[PDB]
Formats: C-alpha cells, structure tokens, sequence
C-alpha cells in the first residue's frame, strides 16, 4: 500500500516534468488547427488570377472576362479543400487506429488483468486506472517488479530413492549447503517434501539431478505417533 | 519502415528559374505542406525503427561459453567476424534484399554508363534522408535481446534479468503450454535435435520456399516505383510547348511564356500532390505493419504468448528477432 | 563553456548476464510500478 501510494503521488509530477507522453495530444490539436489556418490562408492566393477578392473581380470586369479569374480561383480553392480533406481522412484513419488501440486497453488492463506483455506497462501488469484527457485517454498502470535478486545453485530435479522428484510450481534452490523448493517469482523457501513434489522415473535420465532427501510427511507423522503410543504403553505396561 | 525521401519542391517544379518560381508562389502554401508531410513521414519512419526494436534497457551479452542445455543459436548469435557483428541468418537477409538509396551520392558518378535511376533522381530535388539508426545499431539491439532471452527468459522484459538454466527455462515455458516439466527434462536431448535441426532448415527455407520475405522487397520496390514515377512525370508537357523550362523561357517572351511555365506549374504540382498523397498511405499502412512487429517483439520474444497463431502454429515457446533491410524476422520456436 | 557537441547513439549500458551452468536469480523482493501511457482518442 505504501508503495502504491508514493507511486501515484509521483505521478503527479512524472505526468508534466519528464515530457515524453502527454505530447500526442497536443500534436493532434496543433494538428488540426495548423490544417485549418492553412485553409483558411489558403484564400489570400491568387492562382493566376488578377486578384484573390472575389468581389474586385466582379467589380472591375465584365461577366465574360471575370469568369476566367472567378475559375482560376475556384479551381484553385477547390483543390485547397480537396487537400484538406485528403489530410483530414488519412488523419482520422491515424486517430480511429488509435482508439481502437485505447478501447482494447480499457477492456484488457481496466476490464481485466493481462498476461499480454509490456501490453499493459512495464512488468506484471496488476491494474490499470483510466483517466480522461482532451481528445485522449490515460492510463495508470499499476504492475509489479521483482526488485532484490540474489542467486542461488540451482538444479532440474532431485534424486532421493532412484526417483526424480521434480517440483510442483517453484524451483529448486540452494544456499551453499542445504536444499529448498520456492517460488518462481518471489524467494519464499520451503523445505522439499512430498507435497512440494511429484514424482517420475528415476535419476538415470535427468541431466543435473542432485542427491538430496524428499522429506515425507507421512512417514515422519506415523514414526512420531508411533513414538509416542510407545511411551504411553510403557506408560503402565512396563 | 521505408525509405525517408524528401521533395525540394521549387527545385522538382521550378528549377533553378526564378520566373518560373515567381509564377509558383502565388499558388500559395502547397510546397510548405507537401515538406510538412514528408519530414512527419521521416520521424516516423524512425519512430517505428525505434518502437519495433529499442525494447531492452541494456546491451545484453551473452557469456562466452555458448553451451545452452545443447541448444545451437551459433547461426542466430552475432559473428564477430565482421565489422558489423551481424548473425549468420541476418547476413543472409540483408544480403538477399538489395536495396536500390543515400550513401554518399552528393559525388554522383561522372556519367560512366549514362546515370542511375538513383542520380537522377538526386539531380531534381528527390533525396533520400538516412535513417537514424544505423544496422550495426539495430543488430545491436537484435543481438541484446537475443541474449537476454536465451540468458534470462521473459525475465528480462519485466525487470532485471534474471539468469536461469536455458533447459529449467525450456522446462518453465513447457509448463505455459500445459505439458509437465518431466516431459521435457527427460526428452531434453531429443528436443535440443529437433530444434537444431529446425533451425538449421530455417537457412534453406527462408530464402527458397519464397512465401513471405517479399514484403520488405515490396517495401523498396513501391517506393523505388513512386520515386520513378515522380522523376519521370518531369518530361510531361501537360499541354505546354516543351516540358523544358530552359527552353520555353528562351523561346518565348514572358507574358506569352508565363502561360507555358502556368502550364508545366499545375502539372507538376499535381504529380507532387499525388506522390505525397500515395507516401501518406503507404506510411500509415507501415507504420501498422510496425506497431504489429512491436507488438509481436514484446509478447512473443520478451514473454511467452498464449494468443493462439499470434507467434507461430502451434503451441508457443520462444521466438528470436532477426534485423532485415527495413524489417524484422520472427523465428518461432512452438510445440506441435 | 558550453558548446555543440556530436557523437555516436548510446543504445544503453553493456550488461553481461551472469549466465551460469547450475545457476539461478531469484528476486527477494519487489516494487510497485505506477506507469503512465496516453493515448489519442
Ligand atoms: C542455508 O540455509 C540453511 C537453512 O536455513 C533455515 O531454513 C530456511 C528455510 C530459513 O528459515 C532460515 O532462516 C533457516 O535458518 C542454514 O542452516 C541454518 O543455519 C542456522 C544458523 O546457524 C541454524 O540456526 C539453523 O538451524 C540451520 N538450519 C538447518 C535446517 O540446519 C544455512 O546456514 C544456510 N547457509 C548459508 C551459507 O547461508
Ligand atoms: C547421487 O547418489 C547416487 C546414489 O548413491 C548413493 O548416494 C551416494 C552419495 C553414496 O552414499 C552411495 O553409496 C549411495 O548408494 C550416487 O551414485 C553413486 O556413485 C558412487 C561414485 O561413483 C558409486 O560408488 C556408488 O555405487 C553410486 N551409487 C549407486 C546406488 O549406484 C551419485 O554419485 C550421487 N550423485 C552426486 C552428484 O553426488
Ligand atoms: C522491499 O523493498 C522495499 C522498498 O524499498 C523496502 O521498504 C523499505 O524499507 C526500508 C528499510 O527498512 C525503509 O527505510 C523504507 O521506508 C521502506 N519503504 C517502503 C516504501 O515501505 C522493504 O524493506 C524491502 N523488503 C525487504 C524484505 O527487504
Ligand atoms: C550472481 O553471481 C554473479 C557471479 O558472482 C554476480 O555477478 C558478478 O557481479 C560482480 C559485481 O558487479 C561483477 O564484478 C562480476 O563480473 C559479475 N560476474 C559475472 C560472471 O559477470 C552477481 O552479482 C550475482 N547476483 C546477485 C543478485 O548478487
Ligand atoms: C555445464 O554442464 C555440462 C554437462 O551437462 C558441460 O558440458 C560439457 O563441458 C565440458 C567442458 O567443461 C566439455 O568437454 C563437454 O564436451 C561438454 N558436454 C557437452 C555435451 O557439450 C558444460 O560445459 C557445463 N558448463 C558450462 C559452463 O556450460
Ligand atoms: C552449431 O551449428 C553450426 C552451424 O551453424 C555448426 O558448425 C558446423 O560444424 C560442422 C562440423 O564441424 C561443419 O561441417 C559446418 O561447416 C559448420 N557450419 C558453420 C556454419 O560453421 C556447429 O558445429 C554446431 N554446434 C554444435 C555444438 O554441434
């Protein structure tokens, strides 16, 4: 929790100091207001004409010898906009892919937690948490990393009675002397025992078995109460 | 990506005519947007070399002993027998796919064997920008998560990579398609063989079956085609007396050569509209095909993917990238 | 004094995996990552 909560409050900071994101956004707007200012100046142009007003045209020329300045002008604000919208349609193809891509993450990071990776953050994705920008999304990604690594010798499998013990869902690791069974993800040792193992075959196939005793629970739990239903026979037969 | 090309747009229309030029800014701001777009398409022809392939954190190495449970990667691990530590697999791509674009053509050839496409289109306004990441840089990367991978395993994509035995990594990635470990730890020899043995066929298969590998030709052949075609459009009359500008302005007085060079203007203006409109396409449907590529580098090469077809038939293992003249190869190593 | 400098891309630091032939990391210990991805709608 506490973790979690100095995290989001960096954030706060992370979201304007470092820059990187947050910049797409604001691209998009100058985007289209940079199309815009261009249409709109693209008005000022003569194309040939003898002038870009279209009302000094028709007020200084006759209706047959406007007409050539009045095409000149259409064709060429036609082939303004026509430009424009070409740009704005390629740009909306960009944008639509991008939502498309926002949709996916709100339903596989917010929806759900993904196994997709880097899909949804860098590490283990656990959460995610949207946010709504101008024109955009934001998405707070909540994901774990393993942090304090050591290594320890490791082995494939263990070899106790001609068996292969080989365990259920960890790792076999080893401090220097004695022989544990852990988690893949997080060093939780555990003694290797029956339970933490399953068997198959014998240590004839495996390459890197290593000697070291399985443990067995039941065994050892039958030899203690057998101990101890001992002592109470002695108890008052002897 | 593609090829970065930028458009001297007065020198392709106009060139080196001040007339012809003069005539051409009252068109307006045309030749601003057509640079716009071109200089947006170039970043982000550089924005996917990056995305597609600065993935890891470090340079990971491998150590110098290449024995990984009795699996062969010596013909996808660097050769340090070149000046580019290129892989023998990556060799082989950029050998195959040729490109047609920078280098250092300002000293064009002095009229050898007439010119090269490439000359002449240097000599009107069309160049070509170099990309920024050079190949020994994106074999770089290649080669770092390729390490990381047969190194770490998917431990590398989500924090510090952590060694691990390549054989107990294999035993692991068994386990995330649903087979017990004991399957692989007691069949590891057969299952070293059967991958040497595939990826030994990989060389032969690459490059004779055919099937993909076309795409990056198409690539180079789509733009070469585009660039053609614009340099070619420069002989057009459009309905002038010479599609020479030299020689309408030697032959004609200019208010009657004015509407010859209007003429040559509106046409050539059209074929660069046209060529940008076709580079805008062309780049968005690259720049798909590279967040896909990214997509695949992060959950098929940095993890273990459970999406079914997305990193190969089968049931995923591993998959290793290899850098191709404007692309990536995915090698996909699944279970069937 | 301050002035114009150019070089050659830094891809990152060299970090040899310690690769071993028995060997294994494990983590001890983790974090909490809070990142952030903004996208265009
Ligand atoms: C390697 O570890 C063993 C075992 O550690 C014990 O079990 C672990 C799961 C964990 O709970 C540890 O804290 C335990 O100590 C170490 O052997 C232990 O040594 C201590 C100190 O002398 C002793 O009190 C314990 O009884 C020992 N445990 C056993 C089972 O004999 C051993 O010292 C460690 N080796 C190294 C190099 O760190
Ligand atoms: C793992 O153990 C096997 C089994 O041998 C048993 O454990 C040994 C530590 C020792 O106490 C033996 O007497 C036990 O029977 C080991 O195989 C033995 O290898 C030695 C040396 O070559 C040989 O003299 C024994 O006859 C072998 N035992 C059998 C039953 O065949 C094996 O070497 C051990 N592996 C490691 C890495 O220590
Ligand atoms: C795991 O790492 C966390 C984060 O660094 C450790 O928590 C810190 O512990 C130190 C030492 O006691 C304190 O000064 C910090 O205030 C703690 N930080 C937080 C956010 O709580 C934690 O101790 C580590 N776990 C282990 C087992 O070493
Ligand atoms: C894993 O063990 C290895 C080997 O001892 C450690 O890697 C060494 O780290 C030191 C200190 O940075 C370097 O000087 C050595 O060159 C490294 N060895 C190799 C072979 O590269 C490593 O630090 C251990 N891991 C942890 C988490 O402590
Ligand atoms: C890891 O252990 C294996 C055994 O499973 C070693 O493989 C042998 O290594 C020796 C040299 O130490 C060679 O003479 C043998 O030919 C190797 N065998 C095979 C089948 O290749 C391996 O060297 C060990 N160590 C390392 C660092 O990889
Ligand atoms: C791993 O594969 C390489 C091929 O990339 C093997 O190298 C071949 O070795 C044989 C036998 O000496 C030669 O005939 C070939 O010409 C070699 N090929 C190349 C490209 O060098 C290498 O032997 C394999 N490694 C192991 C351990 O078997």
């Amino acid at each position: 929790a506490n973790q979690f909560n100095s995290a989001i409050g960096k954030i706060q900071d992370s979201l304007f100091s470092t820059a990187s994101a947050l910049g797409k956004l604001q691209d998009v707007v100058n985007h289209n207001a940079q199309a815009l200012n261009t249409l709109v100046k693209q008005l000022s142009s003569k194309f040939g004409a003898i002038s870009s007003v279209l009302n000094d045209i028709l007020s200084r020329l006759d209706p047959p010898e406007a007409e050539v300045q009045i095409d000149r002008l259409i064709t060429g604000r036609l082939q303004s906009l026509q430009t424009y919208v070409t740009q704005q349609l390629i740009r909306a193809a960009e944008i639509r892919a991008s939502a498309n891509l926002a949709a996916t993450k709100m339903s596989e990071c917010v929806l759900g937690q993904s196994k997709r990776v880097d899909f949804c953050g860098k590490g283990y994705h656990l959460m995610s948490f949207p946010q709504s920008a101008p024109h955009g999304v934001v998405f707070l990604h909540v994901t774990y990393v393993p942090a304090q690594e050591k290594n320890f010798t490791t082995a494939p499998a263990i070899c106790h009675d001609g068996k292969a013990h080989f365990p259920r869902e960890g790792v076999f690791v080893s401090n220097g002397t004695h022989w544990f069974v852990t988690q893949r993800n997080f060093y939780e040792p555990q003694i290797i025992t029956t339970d933490n193992t399953f068997v198959s075959g014998n240590c004839d196939v495996v390459i890197g078995i290593v000697n070291n005793t399985v443990y067995d629970p039941l065994q050892l739990e039958l030899d203690s109460f057998k101990e101890e239903l001992d002592k109470y026979f002695k108890n008052h037969t002897s | 990506s593609m090829t970065k090309t930028s458009v001297d747009c007065t020198m392709y229309i106009c060139g080196d005519s001040t007339e012809c030029s003069n005539l051409l800014l009252q068109y307006g701001s045309f030749c601003t947007q057509l640079k716009r777009a071109l200089t947006g398409i170039a970043v982000e022809q550089d924005k996917n070399t990056q995305e597609v392939f600065a993935q890891v954190k470090q340079i990971y190495k491998t150590p110098p002993i290449k024995y990984f449970g009795g699996f062969n990667f010596s013909q996808i691990l660097p050769d340090p027998s070149k000046p580019s530590k290129r892989s023998f697999i990556e060799d082989l791509l950029f050998n195959k796919v040729t490109l047609a674009f920078i280098k250092q053509y300002g000293d064009c050839l002095g009229d050898i064997a007439a010119r090269d496409l490439i000359c002449a289109q240097k000599f009107n306004g069309l160049t070509v920008l170099p990309p920024l990441l050079t190949d020994e840089m994106i074999a770089q990367y290649t080669s770092a998560l390729l390490a990381g991978t047969i190194t770490s395993g998917w431990t590398f994509g989500a924090g510090a990579a952590l060694q691990i035995p390549f054989a107990m990594q294999m035993a692991y990635r068994f386990n995330g398609i649903g087979v017990t470990q004991n399957v692989l730890y007691e069949n590891q020899k057969l299952i070293a063989n059967q991958f040497n043995s595939a990826i030994g066929k990989i060389q032969d298969s690459l490059f004779s079956t055919a099937s993909a590998l076309g795409k990056l030709q198409d690539v180079v052949n789509h733009n070469a085609q585009a660039l053609n075609t614009l340099v070619k459009q420069l002989s057009s009359k459009f309905g002038a007396i010479s599609s020479v500008l030299n020689d309408i302005l030697s032959r004609l007085d200019p208010p009657e050569a004015e509407v010859q060079i209007d003429r040559l203007i509106t046409g050539r203006l059209q074929s660069l509209q046209t060529y940008v409109t076709q580079q805008l396409i062309r780049a968005a449907e690259i720049r798909a095909s590279a967040n896909l590529a990214a997509t695949k580098m992060s959950e098929c090469v940095l993890g273990q993917s459970k999406r079914v077809d997305f990193c190969g038939k089968g049931y995923h293992l591993m998959s290793f990238p290899q850098s191709a003249p404007h692309g990536v190869v995915f090698l996909h190593v699944t279970y069937v | 004094s301050q002035s114009i400098i150019a070089y050659t891309m830094s891809l990152g630091a060299e970090n040899s995996v310690a690769y071993s032939n028995n060997s294994i990391a494990i983590p001890t210990n983790f974090t909490i990552s809070v990142t952030t991805e903004i996208l265009p709608v």
